[PDB]
């Protein structure tokens, strides 16, 4: 017993998109469908219920339909805040009855302007050093689209040893963020002249640096 | 009308998880509602688990037979909480668990998944819990806290105990090949209020009863 | 009609999570001394203090005509409306592709028949292979519980007789 | 809108009442969620009412439209009043009665 959605769908600002949801006679074929909008990893919001009553404070650009055993979400005048994951749901009368969510579909608004990654690079604090340890922190924020290459360096040479890097992740402004960490001994840091966090983004290179 | 989900953040495989959902806020409302539990693995689809009716005593549990015999759902009307208990936990059950409402207001259709709690992460692992070490990263202008080596997720940051919220960015944690997590939170601030304003970040890691406060 | 297959069209224990399914019984329809009701229709009433608008469709995947019976209920006083369906201005509506009639509860004073100042109209319809029938209600619907898939014969009929079989 | 039958014959008048699927359609079509159509002859005289509902889609339409007719007699006037949902008569027919005509079903060629 499942509800099938497309893995993902896309559009350009202004257009209508329709995400489709397909079930079976004991669920969509019998019951009203609800649509949920989700921002990645926060709680989902109710968009549609009763097959399209919008709950108080959902724009009327959101509309839905049910016919036969499939349903369909309709988002008109596509805007930026609209980029999220969308789920359909229905009650099902099989067995003792249960609720069913669809697989969800990933929705991206395209043609968004590109952006430079802001890069901050901290050095250890006395405390961390006094604890016989050292960690450099490189924070990379507000970039788009979601790809970026890191490069750490002791003064001249490339260092891969002691490097940890997150994959990129979206923030609620649609701009992405990541972190790359280089942890060293107390001797390494105070041994060289300076270390550097270098990020490359669509063939662009920003880099910061610090001395002990 | 508010909902807080709450329960262990960590559970050993084969143990039983009890999550409770607490309701806050009064109602002079002529409506009943049922409560559902719904869970979401990281990066995955929502999965409905169970539901229980507020004025009724009737309940439903996912036909999902990998988990129809492990779930139990109960209400305590007097304490206004709904309890989910799930026996025989596996790592595969690691997920964000939500309780959510169905609102029944008379003559409209059903307030289907009305109003969601914020949801709790629940990680199933044999790994032992470990509290973080918190270090200040010193200095518009920028400064922050480094939250190092803790298990498992998640952790909470605040600044000046919530007073400071403008310009703040807490970054998604990183997974060290060591098994342990670390993250960083930062703030952008007026470049000439440094040493005119005290900055203390507050760190909570509930899984290890660790509360550490640290001034930059 | 020479035969049919009775089938549970909306199962009582699973079709109606938001409505009360256990209180629609009446001394007028009693069984073994206590209040009861038809076996083939379910009388939905309000759960707690609220009776949300229900909508329920059935599609006829039987490849035969399906006879669907149901009822609209008309209680005597607005107090009963409230206690039963909580919506003084409710309605029931039923649409097939062919059949298509919205009904409306008419609260009135009637002499008591089988000790009941309320009345209930029973309705039927033949939903054709492929067709879907949808019920929408904010009270007063006596939902179908069991329905019948029909096998057409010919030269059968109904007779009135007191001769023994 | 009234029409008086000055034709000295029966006039057949056809018209329709429309029943859209959602209250949103009511609004976009006739702007009056609680509308009505009413039609009165001297003989014929029935007020109708739009019943917004969910129907399976037939010819891709969750809306339905009932067609209606009536014979307005020489001299009589027929008046239509509406706040939405009326599919007005555009062309109507003045009738000449014969007898012993009829309708047959055939696939033979003329
Ligand atoms: C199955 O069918 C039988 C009919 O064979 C039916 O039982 C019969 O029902 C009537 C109504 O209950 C019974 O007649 C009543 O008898 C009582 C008690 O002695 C009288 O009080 C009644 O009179 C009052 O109510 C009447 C209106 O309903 C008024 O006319 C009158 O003035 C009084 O106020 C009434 O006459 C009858 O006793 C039985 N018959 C038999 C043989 O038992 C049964 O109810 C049906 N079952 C179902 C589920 O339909
Ligand atoms: C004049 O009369 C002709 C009928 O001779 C009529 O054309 C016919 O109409 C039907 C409906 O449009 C057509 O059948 C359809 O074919 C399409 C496309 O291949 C199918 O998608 C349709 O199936 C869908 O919709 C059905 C319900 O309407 C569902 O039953 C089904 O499950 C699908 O969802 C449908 O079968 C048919 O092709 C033509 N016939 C011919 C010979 O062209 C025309 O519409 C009439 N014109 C007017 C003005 O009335």
């Amino acid at each position: 017993p499942v509800l099938t959605q497309p893995p993902s769908a896309s559009g350009t600002p202004g257009q209508r998109v329709t995400i489709s949801c397909s079930g079976s006679s004991s669920n969509i074929g019998s019951n009203t469908v609800s649509w949920y909008q989700q921002v990645p990893g926060t709680a989902p919001k109710l968009l549609i219920y009763g097959n399209n009553e919008r709950p108080s404070g959902v724009p009327d650009r959101f509309s839905g339909s049910k016919s036969a055993t499939s349903a369909s979400l309709a988002i008109s005048g596509l805007q930026s805040e609209d980029e999220a994951d969308y789920y359909c749901a229905a009650w099902d009368d099989s067995l003792n009855g249960f609720w069913v969510f669809g697989g969800g579909t990933k929705l991206t608004v395209l043609g968004q302007p590109k952006a430079a990654p802001s890069v901050t690079l901290f050095p250890p604090s006395s405390e961390e050093l006094q604890a016989n340890k050292a960690t450099l922190v490189c924070l990379i924020s507000d970039f788009y689209p979601g790809a970026v290459t890191v490069a750490w360096k002791a003064d001249s040479s490339p260092v891969k040893a002691g490097v940890e890097t997150t994959t990129p992740s979206k923030q609620s402004n649609n701009k992405y963020a990541a972190s790359s960490y280089l942890s060293l001994t107390p001797e390494q840091w105070k041994s060289h002249k300076s270390y550097s966090c270098q990020v490359t983004h669509e063939g662009s290179t920003v880099e910061k640096t610090v001395a002990p | 009308v508010q909902l807080v989900e709450s329960g262990p953040a960590l559970v050993k495989p084969t143990q039983t998880l009890t999550l409770t959902c607490s309701f806050s806020g009064f109602s002079l409302s002529t409506s009943g509602m049922s409560v559902s539990w719904i869970r979401q693995p990281p990066g995955k689809a929502l999965e409905w688990l169970a539901l229980i009716d507020w004025d009724d005593d009737t309940y439903y549990i996912t036909y999902s037979s990998s988990l129809k015999t492990r779930l139990t759902i109960s209400k305590d009307t007097s304490k206004s909480q709904v309890v989910l208990t799930m026996t025989n936990m596996d790592p595969v059950d690691t997920a964000t668990y939500y309780c959510a409402r169905t609102l029944r207001v008379s003559g409209d259709y059903v307030r289907d998944f009305d109003l969601w709690g914020r949801g709790t992460l629940v990680t199933v692992s044999s790994a032992s819990t470990k509290g973080p070490s918190v270090f200040p990263l010193a200095p518009t202008a920028a400064l922050g806290c480094l939250v190092k080596d803790y298990f498992p997720e998640p952790v909470t940051v605040s600044w000046n105990s919530g007073a400071l919220t403008s310009g703040v960015h807490t970054f998604p944690a990183v997974l060290q090949s060591s098994g342990l997590y670390s993250l960083s939170s930062v703030v952008t601030v007026p470049s000439s209020s440094l040493g005119t304003q005290t900055y203390i970040c507050n760190v909570n890691h509930k899984p290890s009863n660790t509360k550490v406060d640290k001034r930059v | 009609v020479s035969s049919f297959e009775k089938f549970e069209i909306f199962p009582k224990t699973s079709s109606w999570p938001n409505h009360e399914t256990t209180k629609g019984v009446t001394a007028a329809c009693s069984y073994a001394g206590a209040s009861s009701f038809y076996r083939n229709l379910l009388w939905l009433t309000k759960k707690g203090s609220s009776y949300p608008k229900l909508s329920k469709s059935y599609v006829n995947n039987k490849g035969k005509e399906v006879l669907v019976l149901w009822g609209v209920h008309h209680p005597p006083t607005g107090t009963d409306q409230q206690s039963l369906y909580q919506n003084a201005d409710a309605y029931v509506s039923v649409g097939s592709s062919k059949y298509n009639r919205r009904f409306t509860p008419e609260i009135a004073a009637r002499p008591k028949v089988r000790d009941q100042a309320g009345r209930m109209n029973y309705y039927w319809t033949l939903l054709e292979p492929g067709d879907t029938i949808t019920f929408e209600a904010t009270g007063n619907l006596i939902a179908p519980w069991y329905a019948f898939a029909l096998n057409r014969g010919s030269g059968s009929g109904i007779i009135t007789s007191d001769a023994p079989v």
